[PDB]
């Protein structure tokens, strides 16, 4: 067979290029773990409010 | 509006050409209103029913070993926790329907049913206004809940909250999401600035979000003219190009070097999409005031929950729109009330941006959504 591969070219609309990285995938996977760091509470209905901003 | 008791003398029987007013009122007695369905859909996709949670609990410190010895013992290790919460407003609203005994004897039943159908549409207008001014009014509100004071919040507004650090970028006090464009017409630097003000807090396309922009026709007709490397308004140069949604009017592709963007689908969330610039989808929003754009994050890891929390009364007997029997009855005068009570607040203070197109100075709240201004 021929040794040359034809490169792909820009179609009429072509997606925005965004660099994939390993450090960005670590940060992405960490954030979907950090998204479990919440507790359900009794809300403002406690006769105290000192945990509220 | 028009008001007071309904009286004999307000009753019309037939038109000058002999059509009965009962038949005319019977057009309005049962129909849903397309505009108040749209306003109800904007509430449905822009709100969540409030539930009680902490904000994200900050992570504990991490340990490290020490090089051992044959005689000594190592040093001791420790950590500590912290957490916080946010609150939501609440208020009561009511309307009246007062009549005379002659009016209820003589008036067509279709007029009474039309007045009831109009009360349900007065509720839709109220809830919509109160959701939108939770976003567009950039002022902090006090609320009292069980007799204690609380603070309830807009988006970041130049206040003393510091947004949490993300990927090693740390924010200051004075962080803000009520932005002024610095020019009479929108440009691509305004759009890219505003979308990056969201995406610096997380909320990125790699985290699986979609950004949406809701805008008036006068700003969409500028944005759809952005093309890569060309000059816009205010001497900005576009870094992307606007790609039409698949359902728009046909367009010639300008170059063999094709458009820098993916083509959007026809609709998002049952709303029609104009197109996309950067990765944000643009929606022609008829409710939007002229000089303003709302940018909003959605989906992915961080935005599974809609922007504005709706708080209703804690007891089911006081939730929803209710009819109260009223305290003039049968003769000579009749009275009846509608009552609803609810309120609003934002949890995700960075999940959206409001951009105002004006030449210079501070942000102005849209008059139709100033918090004290009315009930529509």
């Amino acid at each position: 067979a021929k040794g040359v591969k034809k490169l792909p070219k820009r179609k009429g609309t072509n997606p925005i290029p965004r660099d994939k990285w390993n450090s960005d995938d670590i940060a992405r996977r960490q954030l979907e773990q950090d998204q479990k760091l919440h507790l359900t509470t009794k809300g403002p209905h406690t006769g105290t409010n000192d945990s509220f901003k | 509006n028009q008001g007071g008791y309904n009286t004999a003398g307000d009753i019309k029987y037939k038109t000058a050409d002999g059509v009965s007013y009962d038949s005319l009122w019977n057009l309005f007695s049962n129909v849903t209103d397309e505009w108040n369905k749209h306003k109800s859909k904007m509430v449905q996709l822009m709100t969540f029913p409030v539930t009680n949670q902490t904000e994200k609990v900050p992570r504990i410190g991490q340990f490290g070993f020490e090089k051992a010895s044959e005689f000594g013992v190592p040093e001791s290790k420790r950590t500590e926790l912290s957490f916080y919460q946010l609150a939501y407003d609440f208020e009561d609203y009511d309307l009246a329907f007062r009549y005379t005994w002659k009016f209820l004897r003589d008036a067509p039943s279709s007029q009474i049913k039309a007045y009831h159908n109009q009360a349900l549409q007065a509720d839709a207008k109220l809830i919509h206004r109160k959701v939108m001014e939770a976003i567009f009014d950039n002022r902090e509100r006090e609320a009292d809940i069980e007799g204690l004071p609380y603070k309830v919040y807009p988006l970041y507004n130049g206040d003393n909250m510091i947004p949490p650090e993300y990927n090693g970028t740390t924010f200051s006090t004075g962080h803000n999401h009520y932005l002024v464009s610095g020019g009479t017409k929108i440009d691509s630097a305004d759009v890219e600035m505003a979308a990056d003000h969201i995406r610096e807090h997380g909320y990125t396309e790699e985290n699986g979000t979609q950004l949406i922009a809701f805008a008036h026709k006068a700003e969409i007709q500028e944005v759809r003219r952005f093309r890569f490397g060309q000059t816009n308004n205010n001497s900005a140069v576009a870094n992307y190009d606007f790609v039409q949604s698949q359902g728009e009017s046909p367009l010639y592709l300008p170059n063999a070097d094709g458009l820098l963007g993916k083509q959007p689908q026809s609709m998002w969330k049952g709303l029609r999409v104009k197109g996309s610039y950067d990765d944000v989808l643009w929606i022609e929003e008829p409710t939007m005031p002229a000089g303003y754009v709302l940018f909003l994050a959605t989906g992915g890891t961080l935005a599974q929950q809609n922007l504005v929390g709706l708080r209703e009364h804690e007891d089911a007997a006081w939730r929803g729109l209710r009819q109260i029997p009223g305290n003039q009855t049968r003769y000579p005068l009749i009275d009846s009330f509608y009552q609803r009570s609810f309120g609003t607040g934002i949890r995700q203070r960075g999940g959206a941006v409001v951009l105002q197109i004006k030449a210079s100075g501070t942000y102005d709240i849209p008059t139709k959504w100033t918090n004290g201004g009315g009930f529509e």
